[PDB]
């Protein structure tokens, strides 16, 4: 036969970058809010 | 290489550092620490 064929492999070598703005996530700008926070 | 062996040395003791100031903080009501809760009130509302 000597028959050719494709094949093919993802890999997956990375992911998205992901950032998280601590004490944003955790409230909106309410003030005293944020400073709970603090405490 | 002597700058990454530097890095996991400061990143260890980084680590450790932060994990040393945790106690500081009030996370919640105050005197974030130990006996000065205590000397204020040492009672049933202490400890809670």
């Amino acid at each position: 036969n000597f028959t050719i064929a494709g094949h093919e492999e993802f890999i997956q070598t990375s992911s998205p970058k992901v950032t998280i703005d601590c004490s944003a996530f955790v409230c909106s700008n309410y003030a005293a809010c944020h400073d709970l926070l603090s405490e | 290489a002597l700058a990454k062996i530097q890095s996991v040395v400061n990143a260890n003791a980084q680590a450790l550092n932060s994990l040393l100031q945790q106690l500081f903080n009030k996370f919640g009501a105050i005197s974030s620490s130990l006996q000065e809760i205590l000397s204020r009130l040492d009672n049933l509302e202490a400890q809670v």
